[PDB]
């Protein structure tokens, strides 16, 4: 069977113009808010700290992702098991309907100034036009979501594995199943009878597998996560 | 730009 | 003085590959140096 | 170990003639891809010599004209260049089992 | 303000001690924690408002790709089967070693003759060598 | 700068063991494998053994287990093999020679002994 | 609103790096931790902001 | 500062003390008081050399 849990690890990051927040321009906020600049400073270098913050965390995550080495990942991978987390080469299927789940607004940057103008449908609601009337910025995602997907197909090319002791020089570069054999070894099931079984392994492991397409749920409490942490940051720019 |  | 700042690429280190073989045997990969 | 075997028992060509040796095995030799093919030769009056070894056709003590080739059973040289120093006995070699036994050879010879 | 700070220094701190009782007082397996290379001894000194550690480490470079087995059976007797103790059976590629197989450490390349202290008994299986002649650990 | 010394032919009577000796020079003797090979006809020939002159581990042709042995004067830099109980029928040019590996995982004999017969 | 944020999401994402490096690079006997099934090897794909 | 900076050096120089025992299945009880590098082989044969 399976679980599954959500782990957010960073806050979109953002700027606001400090003078088109309070005054549009007009010639009395000019002077009037001259005595204020300092109250501005303080909350452009605030948030700006914050966002180089982000930006860190993100960096320190990566040099863990990373191994020295792994295998090349193809078609058939896993054998008997079915693995349709295999990219379509790409990210993947689930990550993909996760992104479709998630009734998050059309992305940013580009069209960019061609998105609030006219040059689109007269049904977009997006927020996102919005900035260029309120001064917002948001900032672009450092780590560029193919260079994400290449980490975690790196994850996947060192599995088989874990086993043969420490495992933190040399690879072994075994297929799937086997590596599989030695944890169930690690708990204490005989290998007679997993060698007796392993047809019947690899069916109940799909079928655990299968019930992921059915964890696109709202009683799926990862999954509702998620949407929870999307929708606060929509709530914090609205 | 390249060290001085 | 310096000229115009250089665009460039963020560069991703690929992890050294190593083979998935099939069978009896298999392609082992060990370091033959370290340092501390 | 597996049987190796030799023919023609010996050959004379020309000098500079193109020439080779046949030397099919009773079994594979290949393991993983290794073959383990070592060809020697030997002179009267002198110890054996290595030449070359399954991919290596330079190197292992020789010039880039003795060209080994094949795999599984059918194992053969060919040396395009023959020379008066190349008359010689020439030996197929199984390093892949124990006792590491080898062909009973086959001899060029300049005509 | 100093409400919020104190409190995250009080968490700061419990992580600290947390990897003086890990990091500093033993050596770790349980890797991501302390330096990235494995884990060998680290050390700790005073710093302003708080603790400086250091951590020292294996960083292994220069690999190469060996042929490697699963384990060995002995096949002139299959109920006689072996695999390696913290380390690999690989094909032998040392001149000093007579062995067709080797065992080496896995933090680094190092081919050795195989003996009964770096291997254990185990069931067998169908992956490992069949070597049907010499086979030392034991003999028998 | 390789070189194997075998020592000298001999006509030895049948019934005598027979020690025969080849030094190593002009590398580090103890970290390479010696290997023997007979000779009976210049296309008859059979491997003999192998013997580590680092750890003593040995293994032979098996005609002969219960026949020639090999033992190492490691502070000699010299290996030497000795045959039990020699006949006609063992008469042969002998010759020792050195492991190498000019590819991975292939044996070969690389330097061979300039020679040495019994008979 | 935005600095308490910032620092939570550092630490939730201290968190995931820990299971990156120990739930997921291995097998782990602790139990608690991955899922409540004993431990046998555990996935880790990408999400929005997480 | 709540301690006295000499008593937290001294704090310091008895974790570099606290070297051998390392380990010997728990060490909690005892103290090996063995050199420093030795300690260090037997970590070295703790991760695969």
């Amino acid at each position: 069977g399976v679980t599954q849990e959500y782990i957010q690890t960073t806050i979109q990051k953002v700027t606001v113009d400090c003078k088109q927040y309070v005054c549009n321009g007009f010639q009395k906020c000019e002077q009037l808010l001259r005595e204020y600049g300092q109250f501005c400073s303080k909350i452009n270098q605030a948030l700006h700290g914050a966002n180089l913050r982000q930006d860190d965390s993100v960096r320190n995550l990566f040099a863990s992702v990373k191994s020295s080495q792994s295998s090349p990942i193809i078609p058939g991978f896993g054998g008997d098991f079915n693995l349709t987390l295999l990219e379509p080469v790409a990210r993947s299927a689930i990550e993909d309907l996760l992104f479709d789940k998630v009734t998050i607004a059309d992305p940013g940057y580009m069209q960019g100034y061609d998105d609030c103008m006219q040059q689109g449908p007269a049904s977009a609601r997006d927020l996102i036009c919005a900035q260029y009337v309120a001064g917002y910025k948001v900032l672009p995602p450092l780590m560029d979501v193919n260079m994400e997907a290449a980490y975690t197909s790196s994850l996947l090319g060192s599995i088989a594995g874990v086993g043969w002791t420490a495992g933190l020089s040399s690879f072994a570069a075994i297929p799937f199943a086997q590596s599989i054999f030695y944890r169930l070894n690690g708990v204490g099931i005989t290998q007679q009878v997993l060698s007796e079984n392993q047809k019947l392994i690899a069916n109940k492991f799909n079928q655990a597998l299968g019930a992921m397409q059915t964890g696109f749920t709202t009683t799926n409490e990862a999954f509702h996560k998620v949407q929870d942490a999307v929708n606060n940051n929509a709530q914090a720019l609205s | 730009d390249t060290p001085s | 003085v310096p000229g115009e700042m250089r665009l460039a690429s963020i560069a991703f280190n690929h992890p050294i590959q190593v083979d998935q073989l099939n069978s009896s045997y298999f392609k082992l990969s060990i370091p033959t140096n370290f340092s501390f | 170990d597996i049987v190796l075997t030799q023919s023609p028992a010996s050959l004379a060509v020309s000098l500079g003639q193109r020439a080779t040796i046949s030397c099919r095995a009773s079994e594979s030799v290949d393991n993983y891809g290794i073959s383990f093919m070592n060809w020697f030769q030997q002179k009267p009056g002198q110890p054996p010599k290595l030449l070359i070894s399954a991919t290596s056709n330079q190197g292992s003590g020789v010039p880039a004209r003795f060209i080994g080739s094949g795999s599984g059973t059918d194992f053969s040289l060919n040396i395009h260049p023959v020379e008066e120093d190349d008359t010689a006995m020439y030996f197929c070699q199984q390093s892949k089992e124990v006792p590491r036994t080898f062909g009973g050879g086959t001899k060029l010879e300049i005509k | 303000q100093q409400l919020v700070r104190s409190e995250s220094a009080a968490l700061s701190a419990q992580l600290a001690k947390d990897k003086v009782n890990e990091c500093v007082k033993a050596q770790s397996k349980r890797s991501g924690f302390c330096g990235q290379g494995t884990h060998i001894v680290s050390f700790v000194v005073n710093a302003p408002n708080g603790l400086y550690f250091m951590h020292v480490g294996y960083y292994p470079s220069n690999h190469i790709e060996v042929v490697s087995a699963y384990g060995l059976c002995d096949a002139a007797n299959p109920t006689n089967c072996i695999a390696p103790v913290n380390g690999y059976f690989i094909k032998t590629n040392n001149t000093r070693i007579v062995d067709e197989w080797s065992y080496t450490g896995s933090s680094f390349y190092a081919p050795e003759p195989i003996t009964s202290l770096n291997t254990k008994y185990v069931a067998p299986q169908v992956t490992y060598q069949n070597i049907s002649t010499n086979l030392p650990p034991p003999l028998l | 700068q390789v070189q194997l010394q075998q020592s000298g032919p001999e006509l030895v009577r049948p019934g005598v063991s027979v020690k025969i000796s080849c030094k190593g020079s002009g590398y580090t003797f103890t970290d390479y494998a010696i290997h023997w090979v007979k000779q009976s006809h210049a296309k008859s020939l059979e491997w003999i053994g192998v013997f580590s002159t680092y750890y003593g581990n040995t293994n032979y042709n098996q005609k002969f287990k219960g026949r020639a042995t090999m033992t190492v004067d490691k502070s000699s830099s010299t290996a030497y093999m000795e045959l039990a109980r020699l006949t006609s029928e063992d008469s042969a040019i002998y010759y020792c020679a050195r492991k190498s590996y000019y590819v991975d995982y292939v044996d070969a004999m690389d330097y061979w002994g300039q020679g040495t017969s019994v008979t």
